[PDB]
Order: structure tokens, then sequence, then C-alpha cells
């Protein structure tokens, strides 16, 4: 299955055409989800990608915990991550367009 | 948008409580990383509109928030959904929503399932396929959304032959047994939406219904606060554009000035209240939160008693009870209570409702029970009440 | 395999002296690989002398057109074959590491007078695309070549974008290596959607 750095790279590449704000963005990140993060304080785009891969990791953790408490869990695949990225792109474009 | 997309793509198979846990975990992480996202976002409202919600309600959809989230998922999906529905309400809603687009109904065990498939595929007809346990692998090229381009067409390889995709072929897979598992390959290519009721979902349903019946003023006030996000803001846009239309139509006829002044005053007044509504956005929340907390024990008792009734099957095969049965019991004790007339206190009515709920549930259940297990059901009800009541040790040991 | 190693290193006399150390290191690692990774952990953790035969065969194929190779190159080929034979099928990262440190320490123990070129070149990627023969290649050159090939392939067929992260490059190299030999039957096992059919 895809590792954390693969998830970060694919999120970075597919969210490239997302014209993200990149504002001043104070960075009290302190989140070592990916160890190849920029030592200098990451921009808004990279923080969003890190949050995306963190959401995927949290879904995996939730599935593990649910399986612990009596199963009834369904597998999550990289296709789920791709669908999530596509939903992010489409919804962000739609929301920005109407605003 | 990131939170909404995460909710849409990932959540859908989990129940209400687990969805809330995932949402609050993502929100806590996002606010920790100083990512600017609006707090207390109603994902039910942020992803839909008032007209769509009322159309869903009029097209045989339950008023539960879980059902509205499921409808949102059924509207904003990149992978065709797999509706898990122990009841039949979701299928009724999906037919009622796509009736104008001649939605064809079929099943995986239908001998003419294939013919019905390219029949809808050719003409872009939405297709509802049920009984997905006996899944047909022939849908694999369809679910993967693979397309081939030839001469300006879009062809799909439905078997050895090729069929054009057509503009809009939206298929809806569904089943009826919640306790079914699928191989991960099918699970990866399908959007999971679950209509199964659980403890948290029924607790939310009961809390919403009791807030609708008792204390309607708080219920609408919470509705006004929820609609404060986009509904009023969008609603006044129509008045502003109508003001623009009136200004261009009149061409500066100040002679009938009062006329325009009329709507001008409107654009004043409905503005202020909206701005006014912004001010008490916070203070109303603690009031609604306290009112909901007041009625929480009744909802927890309702969920516990319903699930005890459902699990009563294991003592005897004769003890079969449906969710509609408990809903009927709740509606009878809430709207047809002889003891509730002539008393208006908003704190004694709740106690009377709880006592009569327990009593009428016992009366309606024990009549279909042998006279050797009434004591068991009464003991379970007493234990549930003891857990629910406040001020007493649980005596777990 | 002592006889096989001596016959294999006849391609150049500068490597024959290391035939016995190479055989000893090859057997030692295998024994360790057979000591761990038992059957009762995963249903496909078997390690027969067939692995050794595939090992010496792959090394011989790599050395067939190459000539005047230093000892470090031979150790690099040996390590690459060991990685491609004894850790491709591992299912957890901890065992992948265990294999990495164990191959490193076996090579260090049986070759204490060699450079550590393989240590810096940890990826250990061999390909025959940039060069005619089977020469090890750099990560970035391989990534650029695969990017150009993907740019061509997008319009060629299956216009679906892909991202080139390192695991994709490693898997592409492995599948190409298997496809080269005229018996290659592949069994890609993994989570559905990770990129088996596409790659
Ligand atoms: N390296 C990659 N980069 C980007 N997307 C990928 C990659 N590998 C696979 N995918 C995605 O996976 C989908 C196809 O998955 P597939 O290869 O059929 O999985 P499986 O082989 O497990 O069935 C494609 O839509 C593609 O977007």
């Amino acid at each position: 299955d895809w590792s954390t750095e693969a998830l970060y790279q694919v999120g970075k590449e597919f969210t490239s055409k997302m014209d993200l704000e990149k504002p001043n963005y104070i960075v009290p990140d302190y989140m070592p989800v990916v160890y190849d993060k920029l030592p200098q304080p990451p921009s808004h785009r990279e923080a969003i990608v890190n949050s995306c891969v963190f959401v995927h990791q949290t879904l995996h953790q939730a599935n593990a915990r649910l399986a612990k408490r009596g199963g009834r869990t369904m597998a999550i695949t990289p296709r789920h991550y791709l669908d999530f990225i596509n939903h992010y792109a489409n919804l962000f474009h739609e929301k920005r367009s109407e605003l | 948008c990131l939170l909404s997309a995460a909710f849409i793509a990932y959540a859908g198979y989990f129940d209400q409580q687990m969805r809330q846990n995932l949402f609050t975990t993502w929100s806590h992480h996002l606010q920790q990383a100083n990512i600017q996202f609006r707090t207390d976002i109603a994902r039910t409202e942020y992803l839909s509109n008032a007209d769509e919600r009322l159309r869903w309600q009029a097209s045989s959809l339950p008023a539960d928030d879980l059902c509205t989230e499921n409808a949102i998922m059924l509207k904003r999906f990149n992978r065709y959904p797999l509706i898990i529905d122990p009841s039949g309400q979701a299928t009724e809603f999906i037919m009622n929503e796509y009736k104008d687009r001649k939605i064809t109904r079929t099943s995986f065990l239908d001998d003419a399932f294939r013919k019905n498939l390219e029949s809808a595929l050719r003409f872009g007809n939405p297709l509802l396929v049920q009984d997905v346990e006996s899944y047909d692998p022939v849908l694999n090229p369809v679910l993967n959304r693979e397309v081939r381009r030839t001469g300006g067409r879009v062809l799909i390889t439905l078997g050895d032959q090729d069929i054009d995709l057509s503009p809009s072929f939206v298929i809806f897979l569904s089943t009826r047994d919640p306790t079914v598992e699928f191989p991960p390959d099918l699970c990866s290519r399908v959007t999971f939406v679950n209509f199964t009721v659980t403890r948290s979902s029924l607790q939310s349903q009961c809390l919403n219904e009791v807030l609708k019946a008792e204390r309607p003023d708080v219920d609408e006030k919470r509705s006004d606060l929820l609609k404060l996000q986009g509904e009023f803001q969008l609603r006044l846009r129509q008045l502003e554009k109508s003001l623009l239309q009136a200004l261009n139509e009149v061409k500066g006829r100040i002679l009938d000035d009062d006329t325009i002044i009329t709507t001008l005053e409107n654009l004043k007044r409905e503005a202020a209240e909206v701005t006014r509504k912004v001010e008490e956005t916070d203070i109303v929340m603690q009031e609604v939160e306290t009112v909901s907390q007041q009625y929480l024990p009744l909802s927890t008792a309702c969920s516990s008693i319903y699930f005890t009734m459902e699990s009563l099957k294991q003592i005897h095969f004769l003890y079969q009870y449906s969710l509609q049965f408990f809903l009927d019991i709740y509606h009878n004790v809430l709207y047809e209570n002889p003891n509730l007339k002539g008393v208006t206190d908003h704190t004694q009515r709740l106690s009377i409702i709880t006592k009569d709920l327990f009593q009428v549930a016992f009366n309606r259940v024990a009549r279909g029970m042998l006279h050797q297990d009434h004591i068991t059901f009464a003991m379970l009800l007493a234990r549930i009440k003891l857990k629910g009541t406040v001020g007493e040790p649980t005596y777990d040991a | 395999y002592g006889t096989f190693n001596r016959a294999m290193l006849r391609l150049i006399p500068s490597l024959r002296t290391y035939a016995e150390p190479l055989t000893a290191a090859m057997v030692e690692f295998y024994t360790m690989s057979q000591e761990r990774f038992t059957q009762d952990t995963q249903p496909h953790y078997i390690y027969s002398p067939r692995e050794m035969t595939r090992w010496v065969r792959g090394i011989f194929e790599a050395l067939r057109p190459l000539e005047t190779l230093p000892v470090e190159g031979l150790i690099r080929i040996w390590a690459h074959e060991a990685l491609r034979l004894f850790q491709d099928r591992l299912v957890e990262d901890e065992e992948r590491r265990w294999t990495d440190e164990n191959i490193d320490t076996v090579a260090l123990k049986h070759f204490p007078n060699i450079d550590r070129e393989k240590a810096m070149s940890r990826p250990i990627l061999y390909s025959n695309w940039l060069s005619k023969d089977y020469i090890p290649v750099d990560q970035e050159e391989l990534r650029d070549y695969v990017k150009a090939r993907l740019k061509v392939f997008y319009e060629e067929e299956l216009d679906v974008p892909l991202v080139l992260f390192n695991e994709v490059l490693d898997h592409v190299l492995r599948i190409d290596r298997i496809f080269r030999q005229p018996q290659g039957h592949l069994l890609l096992i993994g989570v559905s959607g990770a990129g088996k059919t596409t790659l």
C-alpha cells in the first residue's frame, strides 16, 4: 500500500492546479506527518497537502480501532485518496467560482 | 472545502457518531495547523440548498440529518454509490428523485440484467440495481469509468462489444442487508452510503422529534441559527437584484418615489434583523445547547429501550419488533397522551412523558410475551431507567 | 554453488580470487533468510536452493556483456540480486529493514577490504534503458526517462495521469526485469488500486 511520502507526493502533484491562497500564514505546524517536510515553515499549499495525508492516516487509524472493537470495517484504498483529491479540486473550484 | 470533501469522499459507511468523531478529529487537526476554516460549519447545509432540501423532503425522504447527509453524498459523488438500506425508504427516494429521467429498475439476479444495462447506457438512462450481494463483474469496466476515444466518441468495453458512454449514465447499486461484506476490489470503486439506523442515529431522531413537539420555540430558533449561514444571505440577494431591476425599470421616476422607497425600506429592515441575528449567534447557542441537554436523557432512554426490544429476539423467536413499532410507541406517547393536557411546565411534561413512555412500552410489548418473561422485560426497563436517571450510583459492581 | 561461482567469474581473472568469499556470503545470507521468514508467518515465505540458482543465474546474466568490472561492482550486483530475490515478497517494513541491515552486515563481514559505494547508493537501481547493457542507473535519470516515456504513453493510450514516486520506479524496474526473461510469470499482490494493472 502507498506510504506517507507517496501520498504527500500525489497530493502535491494533483493539487498543483488549485491556485491556493498562500497568504502570510503563520506556521505553528508542529505536525511531523511527513518527515520530508520543508524545515523552513511550510506554505499554505504544503500544509493543505499534509492535512490531506493526515486525514487519510486518521481514516486508517479509525478502521483499525473499529476492527479492534468488533470488526465491521471496510478497506480503504489509494483510489479513495484519489477520489478525495478530485472532490477537493471540484468543490474548491465550484465554491470559488460562485463567490 | 477540504473538510467537506473529506466528509463526502471518506465518510458514508460509518454511522452518525463515527462520522462526527472523524469530522471533529479533522477539524481539531486543521485548527491546530492554523488552517483557516470556518468553525461550526453545518456540512448538511453548506453542501446543499433550501430548494433542493425541500424537494428531497417532498420526494419521500426522512427529515433526519443523517438522511440529508446521505442525500448530499448521493448528489455529489464521483464514484457510483452503493446504498446500504435495511429499510426501503432510500430506494423510494432514489426513484422519486430521478422519475423525470425515466430511471429503470432492475436486479443483479434478473435474467435480462445485461439487456437492461446497455439499454440504459445507450440512452443515458439512470439505472437502479438492487441485490448487490450477487455482484456481476461485468460492471467492472463501468464502475472504473474507463473510456476510449474514437473519432470524437466515448466508447466503453461492455464485454467483447463496445457501447457508447452517452452523456449521463448514472447507476445506483443497492442492497437491503446491512450485515454484508464485499471484496476490497468492489469496495474501492464504489462510494459507500449507509442508511442503517443505530443507537446514535435514533437518539438524534428522538431528540429532534421531542424538540419539535415540546418547546417548538427553541427548535425553530435552532433552525433559524442553522439557516443563518447561507439561507438568509442568499435570500436577500434576490431582493438586492430586484432592487437593481426596479432601478433600471423606473429610469429615475422619483414621482412614484414612495414605490421604490417601499422596497428600499424592506432592504433596510430585513438587513437589520439579519445583522441582528448575527449578534445573538453565540448567546442563542448556549440556550439551545441547554435545552437539548435537558431532553438528552429521554433520547438516551429511547435508544436503549428500542435496542433492547430489537435484541429481545434472542430469548424467543416470537419477540420480533420493528423500528416502526417503537416509532409508533413514541408518537403515541408524545401526541396522544391523556395525562399531558392541562399541564404546561416544560419540566413536568418531560417527567410525565418519560414515565408514560416506559409504561406504554411495557404494555405494548408484554402483550405479545408469555407470562413468564414479563419480569425480565420489566427488569431491563428498570435497569435502563436507573442508568438514565441522575443523582444515583450505577451499582455496576 | 562454489563450482557455479568459479565458472561464473571466469569472464575476468581479476574477480576469480573472490569466488570463495562470494559463495560463503551468498550461503550465509540464505541461511539467515531461511532461519527467519518461516512458513507460519505468511503463506509464501519459502526459500529453497531455487533462490540460489536464480541468484547465480541473474549475476551471470548481469556479468555476461560486462568486462573489466572492479570488485565493488560485483558486490553491488550481488546485493541488487539479493534485494530483488529475498525482500521483494516481504509484507512489512520492519522485515524489509531487517533484510537491509543484514545484507549490509554480511557484505561487510565477508568483504572487509572494499569501498562502501553500495551504502551511499542505497537505492541500487539497475536498468538497461539508458545504456545498451545492464548498468546501474541514477534515480533522477531513470525518473526523467520514465517521465518522458509516460508523456508519450499518455497520448499513445490510456490518457490517465500518474505521479512518479520512488516506489513506482522500483516496481517498474522489477516488472521490466521479470518481463525480460522468456519465462516471466508475475504475481503482483497488494491493495486493490495501488497501481498493479496500470504499471
Ligand atoms: N503512480 C500513480 N500515480 C497516480 N495515480 C495512480 C498511480 N497508480 C495508480 N493510480 C490510479 O489508480 C487507478 C487505476 O488503478 P489500478 O492500476 O486498476 O489498481 P489495481 O491494479 O489494484 O486494480 C488509476 O485511475 C490511477 O489514477
